[PDB]
């Protein structure tokens, strides 16, 4: 239990990776325990690339995307791809690619969250995608517990990232070496 | 009077139960509930932003707008059948 | 020549919103005291003889009744004594 | 045995002393007709719509939201100005929770207590003692706020302005 | 039933079917219909008494 004064609720499982027992309003009651689960760990991997996709966009570029980029954006980048795919041109349709690609491996991912609500041998999370294997390969390591840890500071991380430069020019390598 | 005929293939649908047996889904009858479900929301977000691109109709409509519009009603059957499913056990 | 607005609105509730709770007012209190008449009438010694040589003394303690319809109907509907269930009633064998 | 509200008329035997807001005000026997667990149940779900719109009438007065900022202060003028969209969106949300209460009744009616559909988050009302003490109050603010909108509402018909707004003009009577 | 009781009508083509009537006498023969049942309507034929059976007759 994070915090003493307020309890860890009943239904959330100790046994289950990443618990900490941090539910004081106890949210793990009104919804189904395992969604709860899978949308957690999709939510991290998410956040995980934004985050980093913040900070390389800044040290290096892609040859050529300068011209159909401003210098220095993050979610300006976004609108300003679109607009020029809006506009037509056939070089800016990075954002389609990337919502068909995602959205075509969502679509055939779509059973496994059911399948696991229903009882199903996979566990939440675990789409056995280990090609290389040394990460997850025999006993492992903390690297399961790591990927939760490192998911949760990607996603309050990329919402301090995408919070600045909203408010400011500067990107995120900028604002960390110069502070205002 | 005499026997009436019906088409081969014909199984008693009639049910007194929460949800009625999934024979009344036919070809659908071994979809999951979750399956259904996610059809649902899936053709009516699909439908409904297709239809709401077709609006102001013109004498050029985009006809995959049109055809993606019809998922719309689609989608009210299949949260039946996902509401029939989830309550069959499926 | 006048017309009468009758769909509702309230600048015109005088033609026939106003006039109509007037007469819902009295054909309730009508049907309420002939029905609290002929309830009398059945626990009488001959019951048909009360509906043509009418109990006028009691008829006039009924007619007063009226004017309070609506509560006294409403009372009677919910203590299951308006409506009468459906198997003491003679129907068609159909 | 007589009503404590009406010492005059009978008790409703409908009615009991267990019933959470119970003070044996029945004077027409609604419950007499209608099943008591129905008529519970109504009665705290429309005491909790009330309660949340009461608060809504005072709430914006203080702060508006940074989007609805220009959103007029009085509440029925607000009804309008929100887009028919918008109304479409608070419509699903409100399907969705009544989901919960289309299955609690009609499929699991007998079971359970008036106005339960399992959401205690915080996990009050545990221990039997608190609980009595949460749902009695539960009951009567929502009889309060039933009667208070229904008074905010009328009284925004006559003086269009919310009610901290009437206050502070101090339009009360008509005039 | 018993002589003088009240009884609910139970023969779908009677007159007085679901209404209530009282019992005259009870025949102890083999007769079909040994139920005498009178009754405070008359039928359309002016008729207020009527035989019946046990299985169309309940009391109340
Ligand atoms: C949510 C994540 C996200 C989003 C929406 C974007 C979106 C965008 N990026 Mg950024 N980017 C990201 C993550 C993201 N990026 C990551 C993770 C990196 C690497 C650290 C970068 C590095 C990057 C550079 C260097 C540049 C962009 C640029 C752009 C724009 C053009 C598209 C492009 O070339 O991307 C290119 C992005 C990549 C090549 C990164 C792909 C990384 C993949 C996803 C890792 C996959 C690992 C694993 C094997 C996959 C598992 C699959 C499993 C789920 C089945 C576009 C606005 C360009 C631009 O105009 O910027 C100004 C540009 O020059 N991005
Ligand atoms: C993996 C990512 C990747 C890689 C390797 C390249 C590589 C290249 N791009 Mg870039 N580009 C990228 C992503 C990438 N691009 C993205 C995501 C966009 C925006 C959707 C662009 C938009 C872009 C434009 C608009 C142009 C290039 C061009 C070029 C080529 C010449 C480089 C230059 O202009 O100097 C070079 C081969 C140029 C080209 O086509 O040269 C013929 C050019 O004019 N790029
Ligand atoms: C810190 C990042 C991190 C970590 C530690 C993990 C860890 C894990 N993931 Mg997750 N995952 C992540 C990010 C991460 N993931 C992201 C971003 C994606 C989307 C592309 C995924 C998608 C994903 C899937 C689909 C699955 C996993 C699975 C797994 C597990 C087994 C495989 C393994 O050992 O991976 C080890 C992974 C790492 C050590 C990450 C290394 C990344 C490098 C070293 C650093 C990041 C580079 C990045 C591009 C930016 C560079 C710097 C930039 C700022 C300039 C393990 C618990 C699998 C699982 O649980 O079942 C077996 C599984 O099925 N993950
Ligand atoms: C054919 C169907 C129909 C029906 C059933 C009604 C019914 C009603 N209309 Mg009418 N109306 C209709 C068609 C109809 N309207 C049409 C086609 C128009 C033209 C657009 C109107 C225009 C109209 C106006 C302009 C108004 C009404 C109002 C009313 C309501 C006042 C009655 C009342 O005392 O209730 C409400 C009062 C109580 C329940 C308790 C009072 C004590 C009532 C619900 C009035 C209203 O209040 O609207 C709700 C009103 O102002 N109607
Ligand atoms: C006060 C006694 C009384 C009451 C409560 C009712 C009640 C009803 N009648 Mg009946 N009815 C009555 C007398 C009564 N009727 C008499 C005397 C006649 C013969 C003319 C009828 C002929 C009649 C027909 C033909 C129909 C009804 C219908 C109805 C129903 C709907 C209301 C209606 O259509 O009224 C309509 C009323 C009339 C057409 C005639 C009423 C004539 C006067 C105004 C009423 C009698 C007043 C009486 C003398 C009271 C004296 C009280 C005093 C001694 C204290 C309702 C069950 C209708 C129905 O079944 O719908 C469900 C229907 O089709 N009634
Ligand atoms: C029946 C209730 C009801 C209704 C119909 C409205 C309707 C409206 N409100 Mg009001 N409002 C309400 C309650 C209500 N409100 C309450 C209770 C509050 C206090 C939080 C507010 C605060 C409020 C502000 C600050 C503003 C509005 C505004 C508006 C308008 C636009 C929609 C909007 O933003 O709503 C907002 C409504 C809410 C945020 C209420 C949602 C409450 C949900 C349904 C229940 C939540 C229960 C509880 C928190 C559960 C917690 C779970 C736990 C685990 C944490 C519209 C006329 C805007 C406007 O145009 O002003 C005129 C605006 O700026 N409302
Ligand atoms: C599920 C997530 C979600 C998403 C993506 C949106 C997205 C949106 N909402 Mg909705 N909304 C949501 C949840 C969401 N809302 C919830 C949970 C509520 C409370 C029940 C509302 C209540 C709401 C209102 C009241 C309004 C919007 C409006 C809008 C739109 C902003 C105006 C615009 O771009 O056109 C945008 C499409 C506005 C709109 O459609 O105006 C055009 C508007 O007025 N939203
Ligand atoms: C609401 C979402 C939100 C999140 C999740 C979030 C997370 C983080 C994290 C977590 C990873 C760090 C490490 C971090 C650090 C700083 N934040 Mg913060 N932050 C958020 C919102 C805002 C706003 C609205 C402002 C702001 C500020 C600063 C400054 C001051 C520098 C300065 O004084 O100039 C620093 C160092 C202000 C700033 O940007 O000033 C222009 C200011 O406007 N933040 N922030
Ligand atoms: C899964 C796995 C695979 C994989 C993979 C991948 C793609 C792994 C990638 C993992 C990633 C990308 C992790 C990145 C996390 C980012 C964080 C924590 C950032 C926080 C930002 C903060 C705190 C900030 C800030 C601030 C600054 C600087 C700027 C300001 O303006 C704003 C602010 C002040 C807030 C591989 C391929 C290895 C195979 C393997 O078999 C399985
Ligand atoms: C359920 C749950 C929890 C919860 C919760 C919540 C949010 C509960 C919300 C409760 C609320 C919103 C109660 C509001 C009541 C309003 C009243 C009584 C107004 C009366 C107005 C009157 C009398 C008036 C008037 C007027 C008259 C007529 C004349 C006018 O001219 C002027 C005037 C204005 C004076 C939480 C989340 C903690 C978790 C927990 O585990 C379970
Ligand atoms: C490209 C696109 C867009 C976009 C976009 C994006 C990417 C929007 C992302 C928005 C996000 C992530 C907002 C969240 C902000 C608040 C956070 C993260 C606070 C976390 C910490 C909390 C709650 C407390 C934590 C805690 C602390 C303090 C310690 C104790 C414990 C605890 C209580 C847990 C736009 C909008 C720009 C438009 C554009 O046209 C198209």
């Amino acid at each position: 239990r994070a915090v003493p004064f307020a309890p860890a609720p009943d239904c959330l499982p100790e046994n289950i990776p990443g618990y900490m027992g941090f539910d004081p309003l106890g949210l793990s009651t009104l919804c189904n325990v395992e969604w709860l689960r899978e949308a957690e760990i999709k939510h991290c991997r998410v956040a995980m690339l934004a985050a980093a996709g913040s900070i390389a966009q800044d040290l290096y570029q892609f040859p050529g995307v300068e011209k159909i980029v401003g210098s220095a954006k993050m979610t300006g980048v976004h609108d300003k791809i679109l607009a020029a795919a809006s506009t037509g041109d056939y070089k800016a349709q990075a954002m389609s690619q990337i919502l068909f690609w995602t959205s075509f491996l969502e679509i055939v991912t779509l059973p496994a969250v059911f399948e696991t609500m229903n009882g199903g041998p996979r566990k939440p999370g675990v789409f056995f995608f280990d090609p290389l294997g040394l990460g997850k390969g025999d006993k492992m390591g903390e690297m399961e517990l790591k990927e939760i840890k490192n998911g949760r500071l990607a996603m309050i991380g990329v919402g301090g990232m995408v919070h600045h430069y909203l408010l400011t020019g500067k990107g995120p390598i900028q604002f960390l070496s110069g502070i205002p | 009077f005499s026997p009436v005929p019906s088409p081969e293939g014909t199984k008693e649908t009639y049910w007194e139960t929460k949800a009625p047996s999934s024979d009344v889904l036919g070809i659908g009858a071994g979809v999951s509930s979750g399956n259904f479900a996610a059809a649902s929301v899936f053709a009516a977000l699909v439908g409904g932003y297709c239809t709401g691109q077709v609006i102001p109709l013109t004498v050029e409509p985009n006809p995959l707008f049109l055809a993606g519009s019809f998922l719309l009603p689609y989608s009210w059957a299949l949260h039946v059948a996902a509401w029939i499913q989830k309550n069959n056990g499926k | 020549l006048p017309h009468l607005i009758t769909d509702g609105r309230w600048t015109h509730s005088g033609e026939f919103v106003i006039p109509g709770l007037l007469f819902l007012y009295v054909a309730g209190w009508i049907g309420w005291v002939g029905r609290s008449y002929v309830l009398f009438a059945r626990t009488a010694d001959k019951p048909t003889e009360k509906e043509i040589i009418i109990d006028v003394p009691v008829a006039l303690s009924f007619v007063s009744t009226g004017f309070i319809w609506p509560f006294s109907a409403f009372k009677e509907f919910t203590s299951g004594n308006l409506i009468v269930p459906a198997d003491e009633i003679t129907v068609s064998p159909r | 045995e007589m009503s404590e509200a009406i010492p005059f008329m009978p008790k409703p035997a409908n009615i009991d002393s267990s019933m959470p807001g119970y003070a044996g005000f029945d004077p027409l026997g609604f419950t007499d007709y209608y099943s008591a667990k129905w008529m519970q149940e109504a009665e705290i779900k429309h005491g909790r719509v009330c309660m949340l719109a009461a608060l809504g009438m005072v709430f914006p007065e203080f702060a508006k939201f940074p989007q609805f900022a220009s959103f007029s202060t009085n509440p029925l003028e607000a009804f309008y100005q929100v887009s028919p969209a918008g109304w479409g969106q608070i419509f699903l949300f409100i399907g969705v929770l009544e989901t919960f209460s289309y299955e609690k009744s009609f499929y699991n009616f007998e079971g359970g207590a008036p106005g339960a559909l399992g959401f205690d988050p915080l996990r009050m009302s545990s221990n039997p003692a608190s609980a009595k003490q949460y749902a009695a109050a539960e009951v009567r603010n929502g009889r309060l706020a039933m009667i208070g909108f229904s008074g905010m509402l009328h009284h925004a018909i006559v003086s269009k302005q919310g009610p901290i707004t009437q206050i502070v003009e101090q339009n009360f009577y008509p005039k | 039933v018993k002589r003088g009781s009240k009884v609910r009508i139970l023969r779908k083509e009677s007159y007085w079917y679901q209404d209530i009537g009282t019992v005259a006498t009870i025949d102890t023969s083999g007769i079909r219909y040994p139920v005498v049942v009178r009754f405070e309507k008359v039928s359309y034929s002016g008729v207020n008494t009527n035989n019946f059976s046990l299985d169309e007759v309940v009391e109340v």
